[PDB]
């Protein structure tokens, strides 16, 4: 079959073009960081960990315009090599080469969707995890920071943070709805321990405000774990069960929990703009326009995307809206392009 | 089995660029299409194809009107293409390319695909390249390829686009000879060529856009008595 | 007699459609100081404007260069530079075209850091910095750290638009409100407070009631609580890379048109990395301990040279 | 007044396409150079030409060994050249194409070149179209343009690379006109083609390359009389 032919042409191209915005934006942020490696080595901010950060570039960055740009190309030398016109005159319709390039769409879809919750969350918190030689990274280790706690009633103000996963620490407010104070403790020994263990009972130093005259006081000797103490990744962190952690008290982080879950849907919907576009209004205009159309719509997508996303700040615009503009706004445009004439 | 052409109409910005071709082709006949360049051959060839839909007129094979019908619907109900330039699968092999285009056919089975595919590669001469990879190969070889790509459609009127451009007389006397061969097979075959006594030695009867018009029709003899053209 | 004006007009094209390009970058970037870093976007249209010479220090060279290499594409690919060459016209003569679009794009460059680069640099020195200072309609609820200059003063309100207040919180140890409203000029006008600042239990147990307070902590906190390199680098790319595009805008017939970009492309922007990466230690002016750059300066220029010069 | 080429040689990364070939061309007379397709009609006039670099060869113009020149050092000296497609100024106008020539006219003098220029345009029939917009030319116009801007340079042997390809043989007929004026005005001109039976008719010699060998030369009855033709 040429639905083979088809399928790994577009396949291969994406993969010439994804290898090539990973190896560009790979020796760009390599020598971004050589700005700063005075503290590191010739390889700790540099080789070592773009051998890892390479792949959440691969997820979510390019690979929505790398989908674009093969899947334009790759069906571009269909049309240059007057080729697609060939078995579009032989009867095989426009939808059947629409379903021969979305019958391989399927691993792209499921390549992102397992990159993105298995190696690339990993991938950077090993990235920054790595960059623990030249100080002031945020990281899994994070830095002598005051991290202003959150915990619905209670509130915790930490004095200091080690990368042992230990704290001369917890400060609770404890706090009731008659904002009556019941502790005033300092853990000075918060050592990391199991489940049982997601806060540890450290270092009495409490005062309960029974009465006003009347302290129960005693100094002898909430619901965020280490695995959810580490709120500075603002970019794309870890799975939806541990993004849903804001959640009986934030708009920015359910934001990200859409935009996880649509680039795969990025991914389609770009496939389905690139055929339209050589559908559309290209199959005429020579290779140099096939390209420059390729990525300015690319720029396009990482504008509106980039904007979009955080610009819900006016009304507050629902996370769904905001991150579904980017994709099914883009679809549309690619559905009147179909339709067109 | 007929193709027929009526009224056809093409224009740009009003400024008219088509203006009423009406051409035939019959099946076991050689139909030209000849002109001078860039009025009338280009346009009208490709709304007979499809390749560009028509702004008023009809295309009809046996009493049915295919106007709406784009390219590929054409294809399907019976009209073949051969484009100008190089139009081989550069990746397949030949023995691919002529089971991937008798993949479409939905009226074949698993020994009737090879047995149509060993007729078409035994009767144009590819059978012993079979295990060959069409980047790879020469123009004739190519054009021997293509041409039984077009006939792995089984198709009833082939529209060819420039065979007679780019090669020396022998590769011409060559092409002559397989739509010398087409004719046998009686599949009408309609061609617009920039080779006037090189091309309409062949026909048997060709028309003659000129600005719009069919100044000229009818048998090559004909058209050489007039020279409302010249 | 010249193709200038036929260059001048992609020029300003590439330079039109760069700006905007640059626009939407500094612009998503500066919308990460909008929510993340924490700075009130009462200055996003006003900080674009102030602070578009910055942008154009680097558009210039590159909008030469591209206004050049996408002309003398079509001017080859047209076969008209060969037919130039076909007549008694060299290659020195879009050499000397060239070099004119240099003159004028270095006169560019060298009016935005005399009259304009410095100028804008200072006035977005200042982020409207007396209107930082002088407090409008921004809140910004849960968020306003602020670490420096104010002790680890937070306050964050759980409400929902701004009309049943939970746990004001009011931090600088803490005191807790209750209730509040809101009023502008630093004075809030909240109704119940509680101080509290005992850090042990030796110390104070220090209590207010519900009081008549307006608690004014907002205070105007100021901070008081090399271009003799681009200088004349940046006028060297321009006055560089119009004679080494020249060279490199030859359209092969074989591998088409984009993929004669490639090779001036992959110099250019492997100029502007290197430059930037030996822009590491810096000093900021009086302070320059190293000069490899004019290494990489000089052997560009021998590469155009080389490149063009073909006995 | 003459112009010879001596053992021209070329070949691609080990594949050989010209291999010792010798071409002479008096002044004042329409030469050929033919052969079979993409074998050394393109290579062997791209090589006197001088667009491609040769390895081994002598080109001569009064024991001159321009072979080590570039291409405008050979426009220099007294040889012309046209391309294959429209190489017109699109945004200039005529008159300032052919001034746009005669800038480079050191031997003549500050009005002599606006003499040269009315008589070019005198000759050539574009006293209308002296100040029309480069790119608003037709098929002839613009041939005639081209030819006007190659003779503003003053050659002696001119190179014209397919000056037939693509005009229906109304058009054929005038570039014949105009190329017999070339060399009534004294210039010994070199054509390549694909179309053998429009050059041959035209030139009084020519000489057929077949795999970077001249296999025949001389004149066209002979070439219609040697080894295959048809
Ligand atoms: C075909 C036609 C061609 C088309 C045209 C071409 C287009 C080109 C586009 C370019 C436009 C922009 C130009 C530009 O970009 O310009 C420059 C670029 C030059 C080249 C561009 C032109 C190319 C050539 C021309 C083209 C030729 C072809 C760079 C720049 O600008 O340089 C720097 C910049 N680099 C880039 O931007 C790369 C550039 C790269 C550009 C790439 C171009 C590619 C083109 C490809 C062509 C293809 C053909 C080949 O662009 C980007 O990538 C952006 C994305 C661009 C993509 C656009 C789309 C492209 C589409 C193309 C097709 C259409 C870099 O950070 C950017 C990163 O952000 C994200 O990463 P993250 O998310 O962050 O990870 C991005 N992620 C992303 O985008 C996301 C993705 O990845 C990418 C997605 C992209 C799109 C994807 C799809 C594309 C479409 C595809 C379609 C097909 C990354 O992306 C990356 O990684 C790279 C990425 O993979 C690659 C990019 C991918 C592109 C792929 C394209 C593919 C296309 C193919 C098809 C065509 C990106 O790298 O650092 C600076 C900015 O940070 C600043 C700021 O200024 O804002 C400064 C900060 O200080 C930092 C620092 O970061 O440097 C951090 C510090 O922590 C610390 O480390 C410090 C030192 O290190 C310390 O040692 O340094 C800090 O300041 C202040 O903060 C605090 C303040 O608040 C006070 O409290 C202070 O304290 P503190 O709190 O402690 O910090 C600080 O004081 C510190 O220091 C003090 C001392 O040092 C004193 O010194 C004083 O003075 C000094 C000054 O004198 C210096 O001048 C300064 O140091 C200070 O002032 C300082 O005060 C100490 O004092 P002491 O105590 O010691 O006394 C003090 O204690 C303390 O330590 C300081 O004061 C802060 C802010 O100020 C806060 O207020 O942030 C910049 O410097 P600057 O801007 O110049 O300033």
């Amino acid at each position: 079959v040429l639905d083979r032919y088809i399928g790994k042409t577009i396949f291969t191209t994406i993969m010439m073009t994804l290898f090539m915005l990973v190896s560009l934006s790979g020796i760009i942020k390599f020598v971004d960081q050589l700005k700063k490696a005075g503290q590191g080595s010739y390889d700790a901010l540099g080789a070592g960990m773009y051998t890892l950060l390479s792949v959440p570039k691969d997820v979510q960055i390019f690979f929505p315009m790398a989908a674009l740009l093969g899947a334009l190309l790759g069906l571009g030398m269909l049309a240059q090599r007057s080729e697609l016109v060939v078995m579009q005159a032989s009867g095989f319709t426009r939808m059947q080469v629409a379903l021969s390039v979305m019958k391989t769409a399927i691993p792209l879809v499921l390549l992102t969707m397992a990159i993105g919750e298995w190696v690339a969350p990993q991938g950077e918190q090993m990235a920054r995890n790595y960059r623990a030689q030249a100080m002031y990274g945020g990281s899994l280790l994070s830095t002598q920071q005051g991290l202003w706690a959150k915990d619905g009633n209670n509130f915790v103000y930490i004095e200091r943070v080690k990368g042992d996963e230990e704290l001369g620490g917890i400060s609770i407010y404890a706090f009731n709805e008659n904002r009556r104070l019941q502790s005033v403790r300092y853990a000075a020994t918060a050592k990391f321990d199991p489940e049982h263990k997601v806060w540890r009972l450290s270092q009495v130093d409490e005062s309960d405000l029974t009465n006003p005259k009347q302290i129960t006081g005693s100094q002898t000797v909430n619901l965020t774990p280490d695995k959810l103490g580490v709120v500075a990744l603002d970019p794309d962190a870890l799975s939806i069960s541990g993004l849903h952690n804001y959640v009986k008290y934030a708009g920015r982080y359910q934001l990200n929990m859409w935009s996880k879950i649509f680039q795969p849907l990025s991914v389609a919907v770009m496939m389905l703009m690139a055929l339209s576009f050589i559908f559309g209004p290209l199959r005429s205009v020579p290779m140099g326009v096939r390209v420059v159309t390729g990525i300015s719509f690319g720029f396009v997508f990482y504008v509106l995307d980039q904007i979009f996303g955080p610009l819900t700040l006016v009304y507050g615009i629902p996370p769904i809206i905001g991150a579904l503009l980017p994709s099914a706004s883009f679809f549309l445009i690619s559905l009147w392009l179909l339709m067109r004439k | 089995a007929t193709l027929t052409a009526k009224n056809l109409a093409k224009a740009y910005k009003g400024r008219r660029v088509v203006e009423d071709v009406s051409l035939t082709v019959n099946s076991g006949e050689i139909v030209g299409l000849l002109g001078p360049n860039g009025a009338g051959k280009t346009t009208t060839f490709y709304m007979v194809v499809g390749i560009v839909p028509r702004d008023a007129g009809n295309i009809i094979i046996d009493d049915d009107d295919i106007s709406l019908l784009p390219l590929h619907a054409r294809a399907r109900r019976g009209i073949g293409y051969l484009p100008q330039e190089a139009s081989i699968f550069r990746r397949l092999s030949v023995y691919d390319n002529l089971m991937a285009v008798l993949q479409i056919r939905d009226d074949l089975s698993a020994e009737q695909r090879e047995d149509r595919a060993n007729e078409l590669m035994e009767e144009f001469h590819i059978e012993h390249l079979r295990d060959s990879m069409g980047q790879s190969l020469s123009g004739g070889e190519r054009r021997r390829v293509e041409i039984a790509r077009a006939l792995a459609a089984n198709p009833k009127f082939i529209l060819l686009d420039e065979p007679f451009a780019g090669v020396d007389p022998i590769s011409v006397i060559d092409i002559k000879r397989i739509i010398e061969h087409l004719r046998d097979s009686g599949l009408g075959v309609l061609i617009t060529d920039h080779n006037v006594r090189e091309t309409l030695a062949v026909c048997e009867r060709a028309y003659i856009v000129s600005q719009g018009h069919l100044i000229a029709h009818g048998t090559p003899t004909e058209i050489l008595q007039d020279e409302h053209v010249k | 007699r010249y193709l200038v004006r036929e260059t001048l007009k992609s020029q300003l094209a590439i330079l039109f459609i760069l700006l905007l390009i640059f626009f939407c970058q500094k612009l998503v970037r500066i919308l990460g100081a909008a929510v993340d870093g924490d700075i009130p976007a009462n200055l996003v249209l006003s900080l674009l404007g102030l602070g578009v010479p910055e942008m154009a220090q680097l558009i210039l060279p590159l909008s030469l260069f591209l206004g050049l290499l996408m002309t003398l594409g079509k001017l080859y690919t047209e076969s008209e530079i060969t037919v130039m060459h076909a007549c008694g016209l060299s290659k020195a003569v879009l050499v000397k075209a060239a070099m004119i679009l240099a003159v004028f794009t270095a006169i560019v460059a060298a009016v935005n850091v005399m009259w304009a680069g410095p100028w804008s640099s200072r006035h977005q020195d200042e982020v409207l910095a007396e209107a930082k200072a002088n407090p409008g309609m921004a809140a910004l609820a849960q968020g306003q750290f602020q670490q420096a200059t104010n002790g680890s003063s937070v306050l964050f309100i759980e409400s929902v638009d701004g009309s049943d207040f939970k746990d004001v919180f009011l931090a600088q140890s803490v005191v807790v409100a209750d209730s509040g409203h809101l009023t502008q000029l630093q004075v809030v006008t909240l109704n119940q407070g509680t101080r509290f600042e005992g850090t042990a239990l030796l110390r104070d147990f220090r209590i207010t009631d519900f009081q008549d307070y307006q608690a004014i902590i907002g205070h105007q906190a100021v901070a008081l609580d090399a271009e003799l390199n681009w200088r004349i680098t940046l006028v060297f790319t321009v006055f560089m890379m119009a004679l080494m595009v020249v060279p490199l805008s030859v359209v092969n017939p074989r591998q088409g048109r984009v993929l004669s970009m490639l090779p001036a492309m992959l110099l250019y922007l492997l100029f502007f990395l290197i430059q930037t990466s030996l822009k590491s230690n810096g000093g900021k002016g009086k302070l320059d301990p190293t000069l490899w750059m004019w290494t990489v300066n000089l052997i560009y220029l021998a590469l155009a040279i080389v490149l063009n010069l073909w006995d």
